[PDB]
RNA sequence: ACUCGUGAGAGACUGCCCUCGGAGGAAGGUGGGGAUGACGUCAAGUCAUCAUGCCCCUUAUGUCCAGGGCUUCACACAUGCUACAAUGGCCGGUACAAAGGGCUGCGAUGCCGUGAGGUGGAGCGAAUCCUAAAGCCGGUCUCAGUUCGGAUCGGGGUCUGCAACUCGACCCCGUGAAGUCGGAGUCGCUAGUAAUCGCAGAUCAGCAACGCUGCGGUGAAUACGUUCCCG
RNA sequence: CUGGGUUUGACAUGCAGAGAUGUCGCAGGUGGUGCAUGGCUGUCGUC
């Protein structure tokens, strides 16, 4: 079957497509319960929403690694290379629409001196 | 931004709206959105319900009347023509800041009335675009 | 704060088990600052060590539940 | 509404309205209140007069309300004072008692 | 640290909570890394000079 | 009736060598064992002052310990006399379980 | 600061540890037992670590300074463990680090002057790619203290590839000590 | 198989239209951060990490031991936590981290207790065993020095330790002090950064730790510009 | 710092008492001088 990676701040997640009617489920529950929240939702359903395929297609997921705006982010990316591998049709579009890009941001070490990252203390 | 401009932040519209978006970001205090949200969502929603029975044109409309064209500087008081895309940022961050010093209980319904005083323009927020604006062409002289 | 049991320190008590067949007489050097003052003591003098000199300490029943150390202030101010 | 220590808080939860006695803050409160016994979310209006005397009862045998409990206090302080203890040498000059350290900032007990 | 308070270290202490470890090399009491049982400063001139094994710079 | 060959070692390369010289050795018996399987890597870490009044200057100082499992599936009277003899690991731990 | 320890900068790549032997619970005690050796007992030592075994490798430009034996029991009684000593020699003595500053820690020592000193070192071991030689510190008892140092070839420190060797010592005069190092590429 | 741990590798150089933009590629034209500190300044810090020239102490300024003291206190400055409230407090539900540490050790279920704990020892020298909060849905308080705040003080306790009076912190109960965004003036920060929220470690019986050094969660605003000050 | 002991100095070449310690069963010195010095850092400046 169609296996895809997804990643996003560290964490890892699993995605499959099997086709069929309009839901996804993670980990044994429903996008809804999972995330409550009105901008984590377009933001996983976005490759499925621009192209318009949308109730086409299963998804299963796992879910490791992060925290609920990561796993839902990772998601977005998850899908965005899954929708390839039903047909390369997609890739122009989702190129496009700037979906495969995975995020460089990741958080910087804490220095010495320092007390986050880049804040100095205070000073004379 | 000596050497030359950075680029600008890309910004993600449910009601699929510029507007709101930003207002949540100037709303946001701690760097939590879900409760700058719902505190635009509770404001935003009260004043669909209530009094003007549309959601969005309320607050653009709203937001025009607070939006300053003109703006005072000093060079060491020289007025400046204010960029397309700044005057929306004094708009909106004006109006979260009055909503912080007005008396009522709760911010769904301070962030609620502002806008409706913002429309009608009655409000502390369309009281400073006068103020600017009072300064700025009052001037005139030093703009060279 | 002993949880379980009071302390005195060994070389004290027995002194003042020597008091007891006087049942207690004259005032006692005394260099353990810790321990604890045990009913038995109630009505007997010892001279206790300020890391300095030798103050003497009556005692009474007021003195019970409090350490044999807190009536000998170690340091001075009096501006 | 006696309040049985003297004063009547003006109104609102039953829950809290204890916590003005003296003796008593939120946790015996809970205890009174659960044993008593009255809800939480009852009102200290809408309390009927005998219905305030169950409280009466209750309560001012177990622990200490006010003055007795002001006094005893105060009590122990005036003999722990001239007690001799260290810990009551420190009052005497109104200097911190838990050894704290009176270099900078002492100011609850020193003042402004 | 002196001579004679080393060998204090290395003693018998008498009750098990005066056992306080001095560093082996250094001879100094504060910031001794327990298994190394090194002085701080005494880490650099070994790490530096490649005598502890598995023991290199550094970040990250 | 599983045998099993733990490594601990610091350098990488070093235990390359010696999880080689396990297969060769159990290989002469002949076939079996898992083959090496790679097992996450341990990290202490030591931030040092760089003699006296300078805090903000530091090092660090990791140091880390490379493992290998290994496991022998077959055990054979013939296996276990060469496998302990012949096999002289330098400066690497084996602990055999 | 300025200018971090060679040796130390270039552990990963091109350096090895003088002491190459493993432990866990025994590991703070190892320590402890070589802190003793190297104190006791030169271009260089390495140890090898084994149960009951020690290797306690010596590198020196003379190798003849029987009396080896004894030191072998010498060390024994503090190890407690079966020493199998190897002294060994090191080809081109002229070009080792520490050799070359133990060669010039006798010049100072017995009263030659330091330019004299130094342009043997820098001239005969170049006789390598380049070398960086500097003496620091009270020379010629002067009462005031100054560092200068010489140079041929080509030295670069900041590369991680280039194998240099470092050493030093601490040469003692009628006066104090002088700091020698010894950068050789 | 898909992760994930390592071990080999490939992949970015304006290379295809100064620079504006192109096509892919996971990535752009210093991709992100560290490690690195030239020749030298300041007679910059340390004789207290350790060495050491000279001088001084040698019958003590050396050397054990209990005792104190380094924790005082009219004040003054500095660095930092907790706060001044509804983007809240309390309280019931329900859930997502990755770095770590563990042999005189880390310590599970179980029963005792309001709780810090006691009891007892499963398992374990380790990807096996032991070790999130803010959030979201509800409820409740109503702009009050309060159900904000958690200082100070009085009783009692637990735990390591020979011993917690001088001086350990832990949590139960009474008390609820100043404080209503802060004068002149001042610093920190250009993106996974500021701001906020936890978790682990080193030293360590024990802990004055809100410090220090690392990790991950949520996650903004603005850079028109170079005259204006500072280097 | 107040004490209680000790003298080539702790290092190399059970009953008494606060307890160390009793009585029976040349070394060393956190000691002066960082403007005598080495080594090791901070800094101007990652300029
Ligand atoms: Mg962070
Ligand atoms: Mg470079
Ligand atoms: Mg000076
Ligand atoms: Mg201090
Ligand atoms: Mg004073
Ligand atoms: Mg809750
Ligand atoms: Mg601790
Ligand atoms: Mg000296
Ligand atoms: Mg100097």
């Amino acid at each position: 079957p169609i296996q895809t990676v997804g990643r996003r701040k560290e964490a890892v997640v699993r995605v499959r497509l099997v086709p069929g009617t309009g839901q996804f489920n993670l980990d044994g529950r429903t996008l809804e319960n999972y995330f409550p929240n009105k901008v984590h939702q377009q933001l996983i359903k976005a490759p499925l929403v621009t192209v318009d395929r949308v109730d086409q297609f299963d998804i299963y997921a796992h879910l490791d690694g992060g925290g609920p705006s990561g796993q839902a982010g990772a998601l977005r990316l998850a899908i965005a290379r899954a929708l390839i591998l039903v047909q390369p049709e997609d890739r122009p579009a989702l190129k496009k629409a700037g979906f495969l890009t995975r995020d460089p941001r990741a958080i910087e070490r804490k220095k010495y001196g320092l007390k986050k990252a880049r804040k100095a203390p205070q000073y004379s | 931004p000596r050497k030359g401009p950075a680029p600008k932040r890309p910004l993600v519209n449910v009601y699929g709206s510029q507007l709101v978006t930003q207002l949540v970001n100037k709303v946001l205090l701690e760097g939590k959105k879900s409760l700058a949200e719902r505190i635009v969502y509770g404001a935003l929603e009260q004043a669909r319900e209530k009094t003007g029975t549309d959601p969005v044109v309320t607050l653009k409309r709203a937001l025009d009347n607070v939006k300053p064209a003109l703006e005072v500087r000093s060079r060491r008081q020289v007025p400046v023509e204010v960029r397309p895309d700044r005057s929306t940022t004094l708009a909106l961050r004006w109006l979260v800041n009055f909503s912080r010093q007005r008396r009522e209980k709760t911010m769904v319904e301070r962030l609620a009335n502002e806008i409706l005083d913002a429309s009608n323009g009655l409000g502390a927020s369309v009281k400073r675009r006068e103020d600017t604006h009072k300064m700025a062409e009052a001037n005139r002289a030093f703009a060279h | 704060s002993l949880k379980k049991g009071p302390f005195v320190d060994d070389h004290l008590l027995k002194k003042v088990d020597v008091q007891n067949e006087k049942n207690t007489k004259q005032v006692i050097k005394t260099w353990s600052r810790r321990s604890t003052i045990i009913p038995d003591f109630i009505g007997h003098t010892f001279a206790v060590h300020d890391g300095r000199k030798h103050v003497p300490v009556f005692v009474t029943e007021a003195m019970v539940g409090h350490k044999l150390g807190e009536f000998a202030p170690t340091r001075t101010f009096k501006g | 509404a006696r309040l049985v220590g003297v004063d009547l808080p003006r109104d609102k939860r039953m829950e809290i309205a204890l916590t003005y006695i003296y003796g008593i803050g939120r946790t015996r409160s809970n205890e009174i209140l659960a044993a008593t016994g009255i809800d939480k979310n009852m009102r200290t209006k809408d309390l009927t007069d005998d219905q305030v005397t169950v409280l009466r009862d209750y309560i001012e045998g177990n622990l200490k309300v006010e003055g007795d409990l002001r006094r005893e206090v105060q009590a122990d302080i005036r003999r722990k004072i001239e007690i001799g203890c260290y810990q009551g040498l420190r009052h005497r000059r109104g200097l911190p008692v838990r050894g704290q350290r009176t270099k900078t900032n002492a100011r609850t007990r020193k003042g402004p | 640290a002196k001579k004679a308070l080393v060998h204090k270290a290395n003693k018998k202490p008498k009750f098990a909570v005066r056992a306080y470890t001095r560093c082996n090399k250094c001879g100094r009491p504060h910031s001794v890394y327990r298994k190394f049982g090194l002085c701080r400063i005494c880490l650099r001139e070994m790490a530096h000079a490649g005598e502890l094994p598995g023991v290199q710079k550094s970040s990250w | 009736q599983k045998i099993r060959i733990r490594l601990k070692a610091y350098d990488h390369e070093a235990i390359d060598a010696s999880a080689r010289k396990i297969v060769e050795t159990v290989t002469r018996t002949g076939a079996s064992v898992v083959g090496p399987v790679p097992l996450p890597t341990e990290k202490n870490v030591y931030c040092v002052i760089r003699p006296h009044k300078y805090k903000d200057s530091r090092e660090h100082f990791e140091m880390r310990t490379h493992k290998r499992l290994i496991d022998i599936l077959d055990p054979t009277p013939k296996t276990v006399d060469a496998l302990m003899r012949i096999d002289l690991p330098a400066s690497v731990d084996v602990n055999i379980q | 600061g300025q200018k971090i320890n060679p040796h130390g900068f270039r552990l990963g790549i091109t350096t090895e540890w003088k002491s190459r032997w493993y432990a866990d619970k025994q590991y703070k005690d190892y320590v402890k037992e070589d802190v003793a050796i190297r104190k006791l007992l030169i271009a260089d030592v390495e140890i090898e670590r084994t149960r009951d075994r020690v290797r306690v490798d010596i590198h020196t430009a003379r190798p003849g300074i029987t009396e080896a034996d004894r030191i072998r029991a010498d060390l024994e009684k503090l190890t407690g463990k079966q020493v199998q000593l190897n002294i060994l020699e090191v080809k081109n003595p002229e070009s080792q680090a520490q050799l070359v500053a133990q060669g010039v820690a006798e010049q100072l020592s017995n009263r030659v002057a330091f330019r004299r000193a130094m342009r043997k070192a820098i001239q005969s071991a170049m006789r390598v790619k380049g070398i960086r030689v500097q003496c620091s510190g009270r020379l010629g008892g002067a009462e005031m203290s100054r560092s200068e140092f010489y140079r041929e070839g080509r030295v670069p420190l900041h590369t991680l590839r280039a194998d240099i060797d470092y050493g030093l010592y601490e040469a003692k005069t009628t006066f104090g000590r002088i700091g020698v190092k010894v950068w050789i590429y």
